[PDB]
C-alpha cells in the first residue's frame, strides 16, 4: 500500500 | 539533463529447441529518458503480437523493460530486436543467438 | 533486509505528446505485484502477481484513488521544478521517486527509503534518520523548505515505520510459497568452438529467484575473473531470472575449468564442468 503525496515538490 | 544509451539482450526463456514453443525476450535497460521503441523482428519482418513489462527503474534511475512474444524456434528463421532511442541516430539491431 | 517493498514512480512531462503521465509499479523484493498507468484506457490499479488478486474491491479502489490524485499532484510538481530551473514548456522532463521499507529479522522496520530524481539526477532524498532531507542543489532546497513546513518527513516516517511494514507482512503472508521460497538455478555448461585453437565455455544459470547470484569460472582453482565475460542478470519473463558466464579457453585444456555457482537457494556453492558428449 503506497503513501499519499499530499505535498508537491 | 541526462541521456543514457540502452543495453540490449535478445534471448529465449528456455534453451532453444527447434520445433517447440518458447518465448523470445528482448531486454533493454540502463537507458534514459523513458521514451523508447522496440520491435521484435522475424526475417526483418516486424512481429505484431508483442507484449512488454511495465516501466520500472533501477538504483541509478536507469529505466528497464522486457519485450516478449511466444515463438517456435527453427534454425532457418533469423530473429532480432530493433531498438530506437534519442541516443541512437539509427535503430540498433541485435540478432538472436540461441547460444547466448 | 530479509524482505523489502518498493514503489517506483515515474512522472513525465511530454510537451506535444500529451498531458503529464504518471506510472507506478509495486514490488516485494524482485516480484512486481501492482501497476498503475494514467494513460491506459481505464486508469486503474491492476494486479501483476497472483497472490495480490485475493484482496477485495476496497483495496483496489483505495490504491486507484491515491494514484489518480498522485497524477494531479505530480503535474504540479513538474511545473514547479520547471520554474525552479527556469525551464521552458518545450522540453520533456521526468521526475522519478522511490519509496520503500526493509523488514528486519525482528519483523520491525530495518530501514526506510524515499529518494527523488529530476531528469536522471538526484534531486532530494530522505535521510537514514527518517527526519531530515538532503537537497542536491539550491532548487531542491526550495522543495526542502516546503516539505519541512508541511512536515512531510514525519508523515513519511509514520508510513515507513507503520503502514509499509504492516502491509509488507500481509503481502509476504499471502504469497508465502513464492515470496519466501528461494528457487535454486538450473545449471549446465555449453561448449562453443570459435577456432581450431580456442573454444568458449559458457556456464548457465536459469530459473532462479531472487535475482542475486554469483557465477565464477575457475582454472585449476584460480579465479579467472579477468577473463570471464559476464552478462547482466536478465528476467526470464516468468518471474524468474537467468544469467551466464563465458570464458575463452584453448582446445584440450578446457578440462581444467570448473564453474562455481552461488545462490541463497543452494545449501552450498555448486561446482560443475563441461561434460563432453
Amino acid at each position: 500500500l503506497p503513501p499519499l503525496d499530499i505535498t508537491p515538490y | 539533463m541526462i541521456q543514457r544509451t540502452p543495453k540490449i539482450q535478445v534471448y529465449s526463456r528456455h534453451p532453444a529447441e527447434n520445433g517447440k514453443s518458447n518465448f523470445l525476450n528482448c531486454y533493454v535497460s540502463g537507458f534514459h529518458p523513458s521514451d523508447i521503441e522496440v520491435d521484435l523482428l522475424k526475417n526483418g519482418e516486424r512481429i505484431e503480437k508483442v507484449e512488454h513489462s511495465d516501466l520500472s527503474f533501477s538504483k541509478d534511475w536507469s529505466f528497464y523493460l522486457l519485450y516478449y512474444t511466444e515463438f517456435t524456434p527453427t534454425e532457418k528463421d533469423e530473429y532480432a530486436c530493433r531498438v530506437n532511442h534519442v541516443t541512437l541516430s539509427q535503430p540498433k539491431i541485435v540478432k538472436w543467438d540461441r547460444d547466448m | 533486509g530479509s524482505h523489502s517493498m518498493r514503489y517506483f514512480y515515474t512522472a513525465m512531462f511530454r510537451p506535444g505528446r500529451g498531458e503529464p503521465r504518471f506510472i507506478a509499479v509495486g514490488y516485494v523484493d524482485d516480484t512486481q505485484f501492482v501497476r498503475f498507468d494514467s494513460d491506459a484506457a481505464s486508469p486503474r490499479t491492476e494486479p501483476r502477481a497472483p497472490w495480490i488478486e485475493q484482496e477485495g474491491p476496497e483495496y483496489w479502489d483505495r490504491n486507484t484513488q491515491i494514484f489518480k490524485t498522485n497524477t494531479q499532484t505530480y503535474r504540479e510538481s513538474l511545473r514547479n521544478l520547471r520554474g525552479y530551473y527556469n525551464q521552458s514548456e518545450a522540453g520533456s522532463h521526468i521526475i522519478q521517486r522511490m519509496y520503500g521499507c526493509d523488514l528486519g529479522p525482528d519483523g520491525r522496520l530495518l530501514r526506510g527509503h524515499d529518494q527523488s530524481a529530476y531528469d536522471g539526477k538526484d534531486y532530494i532524498a530522505l535521510n537514514e534518520d527518517l527526519s531530515s532531507w538532503t537537497a542536491a542543489d539550491t532548487a531542491a532546497q526550495i522543495t526542502q523548505r516546503k516539505w519541512e513546513a508541511a512536515r512531510v518527513a514525519e508523515q513519511l516516517r509514520a508510513y515507513l515505520e507503520g503502514l509499509c511494514v504492516e502491509w509488507l507482512r500481509r503481502y509476504l503472508e499471502n504469497g508465502k510459497e513464492t515470496l519466501q521460497r528461494a528457487d535454486p538455478p538450473k545449471t549446465h555448461v555449453t561448449h562453443h568452438p570459435v577456432s581450431d585453437h580456442e573454444a568458449t565455455l559458457r556456464c548457465w544459470a536459469l530459473g532462479f529467484y531472487p535475482a542475486e547470484i554469483t557465477l565464477t569460472w575457475q582454472r585449476d582453482g584460480e579465479d579467472q575473473t579477468q577473463d570471464t565475460e559476464l552478462v547482466e542478470t536478465r528476467p526470464a519473463g516468468d518471474r524468474t531470472f537467468q544469467k551466464w558466464a563465458a570464458v575463452v579457453v584453448p582446445s584440450g585444456e578446457e578440462q581444467r575449468y570448473t564453474c562455481h555457482v552461488q545462490h541463497e537457494g543452494l545449501p552450498k556453492p555448486l561446482t560443475l564442468r563441461w561434460e563432453p558428449s
